[PDB]
C-alpha cells in the first residue's frame, strides 16, 4: 500500500 | 452587483501579540517557531521539538464582554481570543461596533478542532452545564453573533487547512448578492494536546525539523502553528478605510484521485485559478505577486508550482514573485489563509514585500524556478503595482483562491484648513490604554483621516469604558488630560451672559472655522441694509468702534448666535436654558422660538432706541451686599439692577447716587466696582419711557411669535408671574419687559439640578466666578471664549475636550471639512492601539489532562 | 434564476433500517425510542433511560467504495452510513451515478460531534495515521466528494440543531445561483459517549421521562437520538423524479438577548417566516402544514408557536396543520432537519399526515391552540393541498426556514402501448438484491416510470457489481434469471443467415414496436414503385406468397435490416460481422457500406433476375461428409455448395444426382435432408449465365460503392484473395460473385475470439445448432426470432435479457417511446431496495474507551 511500500522494500531485501 | 472591500484587520500570531509585531517579525527574518515547553514537553513520544505558538493564553477581559468569572474559567480560550480580535477589527476599520447592532452582517469562522471541550468533560461527576455553552464549536461563531447583536447567517466550517479562506468566500458572496451589507471572518487554531501531533507524526506530514522549507530542495514536511485572526469585509460605500477590494473569489474539489486521498492535484488547482480570473476579467499578465500555499512538502509544492506556472506564466514577459508565510511562521492548519491575507496586506500598506525564510536552493522538479519565470522573494523588494493571488488547498482537497486589487489612493493635496488646531478624544477600559491612544494621535499630528477614525471610534458609554481622555493637536500648548468618568447621564445647560464682556477681536481666531464664518455673514447680510456690517467690526476694530453700544449689541448677539450654532452642528441638545438680558434675547435662538434675523435686528432696535432717546447718565457700581439689605440702603430713585448671588448686587442710578457709595466702600468689606458701559441705566427706572417707542419698532419684526418651552427659565420674570400670558410667549412685550424690570439671576441658578454641566457662551466668561458661587459644588462650569487670548480656538476645542471628559458625546469633526471617504494608504495602524484589562488570569487546560495511554 | 428540486432520498433513523420502515413507524405511531443498554447502561450517571438509537452500526460494504479493511476499522462509523446512504439517495432519484463524474457537484454535510477521533487517539503509543483521514470532521464531506469524483465545494458545517437545514439552505443557493448543477446534503449523529449527555443534563436540556412531549403542557426536555439521512438536490432540467420544489429558503440569526444566549426568541423566527414568504411571493393562506422545530421545551415551544401564529394566522380563516417528528422519534441535534423533510416527503408521497405522539392537552401558555387557529395532527388526516413550512432552531440562535412546494403530477393517460411487455434489467452485489430489484417490479409491472429509473440505474461495470439478472414483465411466462458476470469484455458479434428460414408471420408480432415498424415502412416505399409492398407479405401472408422467391427475398432482407435497426437505437455497435449469402447482403447494411434502399433493390433485383431467366431445377440435399470428401464422391457437373460445419456440407445439382444420394444416405451415418428452396441451385455452376443480365441491372443501385471494414469478414472470398480488388469495396461484382460461388461458412468462424457473445439476426435462428459445433465452447449464442412463436417480441425480450447478464451494457428503454420527465407521485421508493454486501462487521468504540474521571 502507499505507507505500506516501506514495509514492502523492507520485505523485498528480505527476500534479497 | 455590489463591490467588497476589505475593512478592518486584527490578529494574534506567534511572537506576535499585536498586527504590528507580526509584520516586524516577518519582515525582521526572525524565525518564529520556537523550542520552548510552552504546552508540552521538549520531544516527547517523538515529536518535533519546534512549533509556533502565541505569546499569551490566559487573559481575557471578562467584564467588558458581559460573562461571569465561574464561565470565563470553562470558556474556550480561542474564543476568548476570537472576541478581543473581533471586536479589534472593527475598531480597525474606523466603525464604531454599535453602529452595527440591528443590521443583517454574518460571521464565518474557520475552526479544526476542539480539544478545551474533551479536556473539559473527562470527569463526568464534576461537569459544568457550562463547559456546553463555552467551548461547542458552533458557539465560536454564535457568541460572536450574540455579543456584537448580528442578525446574519452565523455559521462555522470545517474544511481542513482551508477552512479559514472558504470562510472568506462565503462572506464574498454574501456581500456580492446583496444578502449581507457587512460580514465578519475568523480562523483560530491552539495546540493544546500532544495527541493530534502524533497523529500528524505518523500520517507523514511533520517535518522532522519543524520547518516549512518552501520551495526548497529539503523540503520534508511543515510545522505545526497557532493563530486567531479576523477581518472586516463590508461593501464600499460602508468602508472608511479600504486594503484592498476582492476582484473574485471561489473553490473547487479534486475529486478522485489514483494516488490518494492525501495527494495533491495541480490541475485541478491551474483550473480554479484560470477560470477566476476569466470570470473576473482580469488579464494574467496583470498580477506581480502570488501568495502559495507553500507548506514544503515533497510532492506538494512541485505540484502547486507547476500548476501556478501553467496557468499563469504561459504568455507572460516578466518574472511573478512567489512567496510563503509559513515559512516565516509555521502552518496554522485551518488559520492559514487569514494569516497569509495580513502577511499580503502588511506588505502593501508598508510598500515593501515581507521576504521567505530558509530558501537556499531551488526544487529540481519545478522548472519554472531555474529559468526566472518564478521568482522567489528573499530580500526585502519595493512594491510595484498589479494583482495578488492568495490560494490555500485543504489536504481532503479543497481548493480556494483569491484576487485582490489593492488601493493606491495618493495622500491628499495641502489645504488652508490642514494649518487649523484639532481635537483629539480617546476612550479605554485602563488609563494606560487611553494614553497609548493620545500618545499615537500626537505622534501622527499632520494626518487628518486617522484622526477622523479615531474621532468616530470614540463613542463609547462610560459603562464600558470607564477612562476618557483628550488633547489639542496642532497648539503650541498641548498636554494630555486623562480622568475617570463617573457611570450616568449629565443633564447640560446653556448660560449665556450680558453686556459689559466686549473686547478688541471678538471671536477673529475663531473665524477660520466655516460654520462660524457663515453665520457671522448671514447676520451681516441681515444688518446690511441698515447701513450697518459687523464683519468690520470683527476685521477693523479699534477703540471708536466698540465704546458705541448698538456695535456692541450686535458683535455680541452675532457672536453668541454663532457660538450656537457651531453647539448645534456639533450633535448638542440644550437641557436648560438661561440667559441674562442680551443673553435672554440669544435664548430666544437657543430654544428656537427665534430665528436669526428677529434676534439680530431685536438686538439692533434696542441698541438703536436706547442711543436714539437720552436720559441722565447711569451707573453700575457694584457692592458686597444682598439682596435684601440693597433696597433699605438706597436712595428713593435708586433701584437695584442684577442680582448675580447672594453677596453680589449691582446698584443702578446717577452719578451722585454712585459718589454716594464711594464712602461706604470704605466702610467694612463693600466692594467698589463701577464698571459702567456707556454711562447708562440699564435696568432702572429711568427706561420706564424707552419702551413706548421700542415696543412700536420691535411689532414689526418679532410679529406672529412663537411660544417658550419649558427648558428655558426666565430671568425677567418672577417665579409666581411664570404660567402668566406675558411670559408664555417670547413677543415683543416680553423683550422690552426685560429692559424695564431686574434680572434675577439667582432664583433661576437654584433649579439647576445636582450633576448638571453648565456651559458658558460668551465672548468672556466674566461670569465663570459668579456661577461658582452660584450653582451647587457637584455642577462643571466650562467656558468658551477667554478675553485677550492670543488662539482662541484652542481655548474653544478644549472646552469641547473636557466637555467628553465629563461625559457628554460631541463629535468635534463636525467642526471641520470632512475627509475624503477612502483613506489613502499607509494610514497608521489602529487595532494594535487598544488595550485590554488584563489583570486576571483563567483557566487553560494542560497537557495532562488528556489520556496517555494509562 | 433556475428551479431547484428535490430529487433523491435515503436515511437510517431509529428502529428504521430503510426510509419505508421510517414511515411505517411514523404513522404506526410506535415509540421509535427505547430502554436498551445497547450503548451505555441503563442510567448511569442519572442519565435517561430512553433514548432513541439505529439499530445495527458495524456493517459497511468496504471493497464497493475502495477503502482498505484495517483503514474501515479505524473510521468514523457515521462516515461509513454516510457513503450508503449518499449511494443510495442518488439511485432513488433514478439517476446513474457515474453520469455525475466529473461535474461540479457540491456536498454540504452538517456533523456536530465527532466522538470516534477523540476514542482512536486516547493512547499515543499505539496510534496509527488512518484515524486522521477517517475521523476528522472536514473528511465527512471529502470523501464523498473523492469517492464520487465531485469538483464543487465540499463544506462541513456545525450551526447547533440547525446544523442540516442550513446545508440545504447553502446547497439551494448554489444552485439557485448556477453555481452548481446538483448537491448532496447530508446530517449525521451518533450518540456514544455519556459525557456529552451528562453536559446536556446538567445544561436543563434533557428531559428525565426521555420524551418529546411536543405542544403539550407537560413538556419539559427532549431525548437524544441518532440518524443518517441524505437527499439529492439539482436544477429541474436533470431531474428524472421530484419530490418537491423548493420555493425559498433563508436564515437568521437572534442577535443579543437580555434572557441569554440559550433562550429562544420568537420574534426573530417571526421575521424569518414573513421574510421568506414576501420575498417568495406566496400568500399566507396557501400554507396547509407547518413542520414546526417542536422540541417539546417549557420555553421553547409558547415562543416558536406564537411567532407562528403571528406571522401567519393573522388573517387566514382556515386552521393551519402543525405537527413534529421529534415527539416520533426523539432529536438528532445536528440531523434534525433532513429528518423532519423526509417525514414530510414520505407523507406527500404517501398522500396522510403523519400523527403526533404524546399529545394530551394543549399549552395554556398558547392561545392559538386552544380557539382552533393552530391543530395539531394527532390522527392520520388525509392532504389536502398547499405549500409545508419546515423551520428548525438552533441552541445558539441560529434560525433557518424553508417553503416547498408539492408536485401533484397525475398518473398518466393509458396508451396502447401499455400493453406491450416490457424488460427489466437488475445488478447487485449479491443475488439477493437482485432478486429483491425483480420481485419489486414484478409486483409494479404496470408503472412505467419505475421500470424506467430501474433500467437506468442498471449500468453498473461487473467489477463493482458482479450479480445481474433480468425479467421479462406483462409477457405470460415470466420468470427472473440470475447469474454472476464474469469480470471482463466481451466481444459482440453479428452472424445473419440466409434463406430456408421464412414462415408464415414474419416478425408480426414485433410489428407493435414503432421502430421496427418505421424500418418496415421505409423499405415498403423503397420498393412501392417496383409493383411490391412488404406490408401485404407481412400481415395477409397465405401459402401462396412465400414459395414465391422475390417475396421470401425482400421479406428476409427488410426484417433482418429491422432487426439491426432496432439494435442500432438500442446502443449497441457489433465487433464482427460475419454473414451467409443473403445474410452477406444484409452485412453490408449492419457495416455502414449500405443503405437501405440500396439493401432491399439488391435483393430484389437477385430474386427478379433468378426468377426471369429458367435454368433446370436444382437440389439443396445435405449430407454428413466433410468438405475433402465431398470432393471426391460427386459425380463431375456436381458441386459441393455450403461449408456449414466439419460434418455438414450441403450439395448442389439436379434431381438425378439428388436421387443419387438417396442410396449413400442409407449407407452408415449420412444426413437425408434434402431440403430445398424453390427447387433452384443456388452456389453453382448453373448460374454462371445469371449474372451478366444481374450485373448489368446492379450497376444502376450501388454506383459509387464504399468499402468494406476489417470487421466484415467475406464469406464468398477465400481467405488468400481477402486483400485484392474485389473484396475491399461492395460493389455490383462483389453481389453477383456471391451467387456464383460457394460460401464458406467454417474459416470465417474460426477468426471468432475466445469469450464472444454471438448473436443470430433472422427470423428464425435454424443456424443455432451448427453455430454450437462450429464455435469454440466458451461463445455465447443468443438467438433473436423463433419459428411459430405466439409472442416473438417475448422472445427477443429475452434475448436483450440475457445479453445483460453476458456483460454487454444495453438499455431497453430506447426500444418503446419515453416517458414524460417528471414522475408522477406515488411512484414507489427505491432506496429501501439496494441491499449491500454486510457479511463483515467492522470496529464500533465502545463506552470503555472514553475517560470516566478515573
Amino acid at each position: 500500500d502507499s505507507l505500506m511500500s516501506v514495509e514492502v522494500r523492507q520485505t523485498l531485501e528480505r527476500e534479497l | 452587483m455590489e463591490e467588497v472591500v476589505i475593512a478592518g484587520m486584527s490578529g494574534k500570531l506567534p511572537e506576535s501579540e499585536n498586527l504590528q509585531e507580526f509584520w516586524d517579525n516577518l519582515i525582521g527574518g526572525v524565525d518564529m517557531v520556537t523550542d520552548d515547553d510552552r504546552r508540552w514537553k521538549a520531544g516527547l513520544y517523538g515529536l518535533p521539538r519546534r512549533s509556533g505558538k502565541l505569546k499569551d493564553l490566559s487573559r481575557f477581559d471578562a467584564s467588558f464582554f458581559g460573562v461571569h468569572p465561574k464561565q470565563a474559567h470553562t470558556m474556550d480560550p480561542q474564543l476568548r481570543l476570537l472576541l478581543e480580535v473581533t471586536y479589534e477589527a472593527i475598531v480597525d476599520g474606523g466603525i464604531n461596533p454599535d453602529s452595527l447592532r440591528g443590521t443583517h452582517t454574518g460571521v464565518w469562522v474557520g475552526v479544526s478542532g476542539s480539544e478545551t471541550s474533551e479536556a473539559l468533560s473527562r470527569d463526568p461527576e464534576t461537569l459544568v452545564g457550562y463547559s456546553m455553552v463555552g467551548c461547542q464549536r458552533a458557539m465560536m461563531a454564535n457568541r460572536l453573533s450574540f455579543f456584537f447583536d448580528f442578525r446574519g447567517p452565523s455559521i462555522a466550517l470545517d474544511t481542513a487547512c482551508s477552512s479559514s479562506l472558504m470562510a472568506l468566500q462565503n462572506a464574498y458572496q454574501a456581500i456580492h448578492s446583496g444578502q449581507c451589507p457587512a460580514a465578519i471572518v475568523g480562523g483560530i487554531n491552539v495546540l493544546l494536546k500532544p495527541n493530534t501531533s502524533v497523529q500528524f507524526l505518523r500520517l507523514g506530514m511533520l517535518s522532522p525539523e519543524g520547518t516549512c522549507k518552501a520551495f526548497d530542495t529539503a523540503g520534508n514536511g511543515y510545522c505545526r502553528s497557532e493563530g486567531v485572526v479576523a477581518v472586516l469585509l463590508t461593501k464600499k460605500s460602508l468602508a472608511r478605510r479600504v486594503y484592498a477590494t476582492i476582484l473574485n473569489a471561489g473553490t473547487n474539489t479534486d475529486g478522485f484521485k489514483e494516488q490518494g486521498v492525501t495527494f495533491p492535484s495541480g490541475d485541478i488547482q491551474e483550473q480554479l485559478i484560470r477560470s477566476l480570473y476569466q470570470s473576473a476579467g482580469v488579464a494574467p499578465e496583470s498580477f506581480e505577486y502570488i501568495e502559495a500555499h507553500g507548506t514544503g512538502t515533497k510532492v506538494g509544492d512541485p505540484q502547486e508550482l507547476n500548476g501556478i506556472t501553467r496557468a499563469l506564466c504561459a504568455t507572460r514577459q516578466e518574472p511573478l514573485l512567489i512567496g510563503s508565510t509559513k515559512s516565516n511562521m509555521g502552518h496554522p492548519e485551518p488559520a492559514s489563509g487569514l494569516a497569509a491575507l495580513a502577511k499580503v496586506l502588511l506588505s502593501l500598506e508598508h510598500g515593501l514585500w515581507a521576504p521567505n525564510l530558509h530558501f537556499h536552493s531551488p526544487n529540481p522538479e519545478i522548472p519554472a524556478l531555474l529559468d526566472g519565470r518564478l521568482q522567489v522573494v528573499d530580500q526585502p523588494l519595493p512594491v510595484r503595482g498589479g494583482n495578488v493571488g492568495i490560494n490555500s488547498f485543504g489536504f481532503g482537497g479543497s481548493n480556494v483562491h483569491i484576487i485582490l486589487r489593492p488601493n493606491t489612493q495618493p495622500p491628499p493635496a495641502p489645504a488652508p484648513h490642514a494649518t487649523l488646531p484639532r481635537l483629539l478624544r480617546a476612550s479605554g477600559r485602563t488609563p494606560e490604554a487611553v494614553q497609548k491612544l493620545l500618545e499615537q494621535g500626537l505622534r501622527h499630528s499632520q494626518d487628518l483621516a486617522f484622526l477622523s477614525m479615531l474621532n468616530d471610534i470614540a463613542a463609547v458609554p462610560a459603562t464600558a469604558m470607564p477612562f476618557r481622555g483628550y488633547a489639542v493637536l496642532g497648539g503650541e500648548r498641548g498636554g494630555p488630560e486623562v480622568q475617570q468618568v463617573p457611570a450616568g447621564e449629565r443633564p447640560l445647560w446653556f448660560i449665556c451672559s450680558g453686556m459689559g464682556t466686549q473686547w478688541r477681536g471678538m471671536g477673529l481666531s475663531l473665524m477660520r472655522l466655516d460654520r462660524f464664518r457663515d453665520s457671522i455673514l448671514r447676520s451681516d447680510e441681515a444688518v446690511k441694509p441698515f447701513g450697518l456690517k459687523v464683519s468690520q467690526l470683527l476685521l477693523s476694530t479699534d477703540e471708536s468702534t466698540f465704546d458705541d453700544i448698538v456695535h456692541s449689541f450686535v458683535s455680541l448677539t452675532a457672536i453668541q448666535i454663532g457660538l450656537i450654532d457651531l453647539l448645534s452642528c456639533m450633535g448638542l441638545r440644550p437641557d436648560g436654558i438661561v440667559g441674562h438680558s442680551l443673553g435672554e434675547v440669544a435664548c430666544g435662538y437657543a430654544d428656537g422660538c427665534l430665528s436669526q434675523e428677529e434676534a439680530v435686528l431685536a438686538a439692533y432696535w434696542r441698541g438703536q432706541c436706547i442711543k436714539e432717546a437720552h436720559l441722565p447718565p447711569g451707573a453700575m457700581a457694584a457692592v458686597g451686599l444682598s439682596w435684601e439689605e440693597c433696597k433699605q440702603r438706597c436712595p428713593p430713585g435708586v433701584v437695584p439692577a442684577c442680582h448675580n448671588s447672594k453677596d453680589t448686587v449691582t446698584i443702578s442710578g446717577p452719578q451722585a447716587p454712585v459718589f454716594e457709595f464711594v464712602e461706604q466702600l470704605r466702610k467694612e468689606g463693600v466692594f467698589a466696582k463701577e464698571v459702567r458701559t456707556g454711562g447708562m441705566a440699564f435696568h432702572s427706572y429711568f427706561m420706564e419711557a424707552i419702551a413706548p417707542p421700542l415696543l412700536q419698532e420691535l411689532k414689526k419684526v418679532i410679529r406672529e411669535p412663537k411660544p417658550r418651552s419649558a427648558r428655558w427659565l426666565s430671568t425677567s420674570i418672577p417665579e409666581a408671574q411664570w404660567h402668566s400670558s406675558l411670559a408664555r410667549t417670547s413677543s415683543a412685550e416680553y423683550n422690552v419687559n426685560n429692559l424695564v424690570s431686574p434680572v434675577l439671576f439667582q432664583e433661576a441658578l437654584w433649579h439647576v439640578p445636582e450633576h448638571a454641566v453648565v456651559l458658558e457662551i460668551a465672548p468672556h466668561a466674566l461670569l465663570q466666578a459668579v456661577l461658582k458661587r452660584g450653582l451647587k459644588p457637584s455642577c462643571t462650569i466650562i467656558p468658551l471664549m477667554k478675553k485677550d487670548h492670543r488662539d482662541n480656538l484652542e481655548f474653544f476645542l478644549a472646552g469641547i475636550g473636557r466637555l467628553h471628559l465629563s461625559g457628554i458625546d460631541a463629535n468635534p469633526n463636525a467642526l471641520f471639512p470632512p475627509v475624503e471617504f477612502p483613506a489613502p494608504r499607509g494610514t497608521p495602524l489602529i487595532s494594535p492601539l487598544i488595550k485590554w484589562d488584563h489583570s486576571l488570569a483563567w483557566d487553560v487546560p494542560a497537557a495532562e489532562d488528556f489520556p496517555n495511554g494509562s
